[PDB]
RNA sequence: UUGAGAAGCUCAGACGAGUAGGCAGGCGUGGAGGUUUGUGACGAAGCCUUGGGCGUGAGCCUGGGUCGAACAGCCUCUAGUGCAGAUCUUGGUGGAAGUAGCUAGAUCUAGCGAAACCACAGCCUGGGGAACGGGCCAGGC
RNA sequence: GUACGUGAAAUUGCUGAAAGGGAAGCAUUGGAAAUCAGUCUUACCUGGGUGAGAUCAGUAGUCUCUCGAGACUAUGCA
């Protein structure tokens, strides 16, 4: 059929990183579509999110939400910069994300 | 109990004066926009008039079923679609107090719904339903007179797979 | 006294209980692991077999120099013995619990042994290992149905 | 004499200064703001005024360097109007021509009274639970006594000695709802 | 169950509850997350027994 | 005003872990070819007096208050005045019988207690 | 404007590796003078704790449990005052080990039973300059 | 409970939970699970009514200090 996604399919690469240091604070994160630095232009400042579910569940609710904003581009290849509340764990490197298309400059 | 009784250290005289906010260009009223946050999301609705901060928007009521509602400009997405004629309905009556929530008042006293819990309950006076009534009334032919608008207020916006939001046009 | 398992409430379970016991700790607490949990009528059989030298005791922590024996198979291990002295201080333990269950009235067709545990006692160079050893025993707890 | 005094109570040794990690404070109850300051020592201070509380009345505390000497007659006291307003102009009136810092500090500690005094008639007109203590040889000793209270109860051995007397009674109908046919049937077997 | 609510006492409850239908009151006390008496009253004007509560054990336990 | 605090972890001893004998309390590393002493990568961070937080906001609980012991009534009423600044810590030794009275006196005060309902239980 | 512990308060700028060594201020322990009109059988001290808090730190405060008769903060005085090492001293206790073996029965079983040693570990291949392989780096397992 | 006040650490047994391709191992950042602190609206302002009483009386006494300053007593509550 046809679902709702009123967002853009995102994925978790890697930390902001050296060659042998890390820096958890800062995630690096590809929004898929998005070809080019100048193309990541539109994306930043949106709403990212990191969707996932425990088996214990809280309020009738098995679904927990990390927020977080992307904040800058990450090299010539749209790759973007996002902060998020809570630092993304690293077991999340490859996982799906959520970019927001609020808040809206169009 | 008046005179202080701490050193009451009062703020400096801040510099921060209050100045009206510049909405979009592309903000206008009667502009067919799509809802991005809340419990109406993807529900494309129509400006009426713009708030200090906000948009008052509604979608038609025998529409897509959104009443008129505020929404905050950044959880807009202002398409280019035609224009609506919103210049025949008033709009004076929108204003902060308008949509304020109600003021959680009353004085219960001691037991009954304060212990036994007989709660009373909430519902939407028909004054806004009233106003709401007029408002699509001034609306409706409007969207008639053009093709498919009335059509697409109905639906609802969605991402399709290899849509990518930079890039095609709004 | 108090046991190690907070079971030996006046409930279900006897108590039966060896203190400074003049045997080896560590073959004490092989036996007392290989009878855990097993039925009261059993646990019986089993230490007759030993003494018989019809049943071997799996020796699975202190394995060290236990040679290979073709009758541990039934605990799934190959390192077994067939230890007197210390079967026959839990044969006296095992008829004391049994004799306590018996003193309180207790259901003596389920018994089993809830809880065994042996305790290092005082070392009396030739200081050797005595024993604590304490002994539970229970009826097995069952289910009844709800309401059909 | 003030200068001498607060040189050998202020950093030596009063026995009324209690050192905390951020600030001293003063166990003396003439000072107005509590605290180990040279400005509110009291015993430094030859000239000095202060508001306390008895009985739910507050009072105006006077000192002069003419009665330094005569310690039964060292402090004033004048009585404060309930009125706050008139309690304020009478500390002013009283400390005419003293410094603004003084007169400052007492009409502070005035309002903190105040509000304690109101506060104190708040809590008597509410009920608030009443904390009891908790005493550890009793709590000890309940503790044992129920261990062996639990143990001699036999409760399933009771429990069961009564369900099955109260079965043998017949408090049910002609046959009980909860019995097995087998079972009823050694029951009428026994009890007949 | 009535969660206990602002400053009504427990007087106050009984002559409430009376009125409502209501036979017989209990009160669960607890402070510090345990449970440590409880107050039972028969209404209207019955007699009041009050216990202290102590090896509280739920079912999964 | 919130209150900032450089670092929440403790520092440890170095190799407190490896060893009993060794206790948690943090001693300066002694030994010249000690690498934590050096400080290289992946060493332990030491005390310094950087780490050191803001003079306003020291000694300050998460809630904005500095703790002032009190073993009675009289030391409660100190905070008369202080009572925005300060929270009434009633001392370890203080018994049941002198809890209550300074509970309850710190109460028209207005004074927080950080352990007001210790050693008592409550009677509605 | 109250912000005079003038030993306080306040404003500004620069600066921050560190062995030997130099200097300053603090934390903790036993006892002594003074003090807190101090704490304590309604529970002192001690100990336990994945309870909480404070301090850059030494450390300190506190809840719960255990416990049962004493004890502490502040100013000063005093010293047999702070430990991971000394093939340290005394005591306790481990792995080695139910091993090496030494009393019975039929090499097996039973019974009785050590000591040396012990930073921790335990697959290779290379390179890693100072050995580096056992810890390090790139590869196999 | 005479293996007797308190009863630490090393060490041992049992039970529970978790982890586990030839080490553990600690640090940094989070997740998960478990478990805690950790808090709340309740008071202020402005009334009006009702009565209440003193630090109010177009009031009378006593006591202690020094006229008037505190403590009370009787009466009225305008």
């Amino acid at each position: 059929a046809q679902g709702h996604r009123l967002y853009v399919k995102a994925k978790h690469l890697s930390f902001q990183r050296s060659k042998h240091v890390i820096h958890p604070g800062t995630s690096i994160v590809k929004i898929e579509g998005c070809d080019s630095k100048e193309e990541a232009q539109f994306y930043l400042g949106k709403r990212v999110c990191y969707v996932y579910k425990s088996s214990k569940a809280v309020r009738g609710s098995k679904i927990r939400v990390i927020w977080g904003t992307i904040a800058r581009p990450h090299g010539n290849s749209g790759a973007v910069r996002a902060r998020f509340v809570h630092n993304l764990p690293a077991k999340t490197f490859g996982s799906s994300l959520r970019v927001m298309l609020y808040p809206s400059n169009i | 109990k008046y005179y202080p009784a701490y050193r009451e250290n009062v703020p400096k005289k801040a510099r921060k004066a209050v100045r009206p906010t510049k909405l979009r260009a592309s903000l206008a009223p009667g502009t067919v926009c799509i809802l991005l946050a809340g419990r109406f999301r993807g529900k494309r609705v129509v400006v009426l008039s713009q708030l200090e901060d906000t948009l008052v928007v509604t979608g038609p009521y025998k529409v897509n079923g959104v009443p008129i509602r505020r929404v905050n400009h950044r959880y807009v997405i202002a398409t280019s679609a035609p224009k609506i004629d919103v210049s025949g309905v008033s709009v004076e009556k929108f204003t902060k107090a308008y949509f304020a929530k109600q003021k959680r008042s009353g004085p219960v006293k001691k037991d009954e719904a304060f212990f036994a819990e007989n709660a009373p309950k909430n519902a939407l006076p028909a004054e806004r339903i009233a106003d709401q009534k007029a408002v699509d009334a001034k609306l409706l032919p409007a969207i008639k007179a053009i093709p498919n608008m009335k059509e697409y207020l109905a639906a609802s916006f969605a991402l399709s797979n290899g849509d990518r939001p930079h890039l095609m046009k709004f | 006294v108090r046991y190690s398992a907070s079971p030996a409430l006046e409930t279900k379970c006897a108590k039966a209980r060896g203190a400074y016991l003049r045997t080896h700790f560590k073959n004490s607490r092989e036996v007392a692991f290989t009878i855990n949990g097993m039925s009261l009528k059993k646990a019986f059989i089993f230490l007759d077999n030993v003494k018989e030298h019809k049943q071997a005791v799996p020796f699975r922590r202190f394995n060290g120099g236990v040679g290979r024996t073709a009758q541990g198979k039934e605990f799934g291990v190959t390192q077994a013995r067939w230890p007197v002295k210390s079967v026959k201080f839990f044969y006296d333990l095992l008829k004391n619990a049994e004799a306590n269950a018996e003193a309180k009235g207790l259901d003596m067709d389920k018994l089993i042994i809830k809880h065994v545990q042996v305790n290092a006692a005082p070392k009396q160079a030739y200081l050797s290992s005595p024993s604590h050893i304490e002994i539970i025993v229970a009826e097995e707890e069952e289910a009844v149905p709800k309401a059909n | 004499q003030d200068e001498v005094i607060w040189q050998v109570v202020g950093h030596e040794f009063c026995s009324y200064r209690i050192k905390g990690e951020a600030q001293n404070f003063c166990r003396n109850e003439y000072n107005v703001t509590g605290l180990c300051n040279r400005q509110s020592c009291p015993l430094a201070n030859s000239r000095y005024a202060t508001v306390r509380e008895d009985n739910g009345k507050l009072y105006l505390y006077m000192k002069t360097i003419e009665r330094a000497h005569f310690p039964s007659k060292l402090w004033q006291r004048i009585k404060l109007s309930k009125n706050y307003a008139k309690a304020l102009e009478q500390i002013d009136q009283q400390l005419l021509y003293w410094p603004g810092r003084q007169i400052h500090r007492c009409k502070q500690r005035l309002t903190r009274l105040t509000q304690y005094l109101l506060k104190a008639r708040r809590l008597a007109l509410k009920h608030q639970p009443a904390l009891i203590p908790i005493k550890p040889k009793q709590a000890h000793r309940e503790a044992s006594r129920e261990r062996k209270a639990l143990i001699a109860a036999k409760l399933e051995k009771n429990i069961e000695k009564e369900l099955v007397k109260r079965l043998k009674s017949g408090v049910y109908g002609d046959q009980p709802l909860n019995v097995n046919e087998e079972i009823w049937n050694k029951v009428l077997a026994a009890r007949e | 169950f009535r969660k206990r609510t602002g400053d009504i006492e427990v007087h106050e409850i009984a002559e409430a509850a009376a009125k409502r239908g209501y036979t017989d009151l209990l009160v669960l006390n607890e402070d510090r997350k345990k449970t440590n008496a409880l107050t039972l009253v028969h209404l209207p004007n019955g007699p009041s027994f009050y216990f202290t509560l102590s090896n509280l054990q739920t079912a999964k336990e | 005003v919130n209150i900032i605090k450089k670092r929440t972890k403790p520092f440890k001893r170095h190799q407190s872990d490896r060893f009993k004998r060794v206790g948690e309390s943090w001693r300066k590393p002694r030994g010249i070819d000690s690498c934590v002493r050096r400080r290289f990568r992946g060493t332990i961070s030491m005390p310094k007096i950087g780490y050191g937080n803001n003079k306003k906001t020291r000694y300050c609980m998460p809630n904005g208050l500095k703790a002032f012991l009190v073993r009675n009534v009289s030391d409660v009423e100190l905070l008369l005045m202080h009572n925005k600044t300060y929270a009434a810590e009633i001392a370890g030794n203080v018994s049941a019988r002198k809890r209550v009275e300074i509970v309850e006196k710190a109460r028209a005060l207005g004074v927080k207690v950080t352990n007001a309902g210790a050693k008592v239980r409550s009677q509605e």
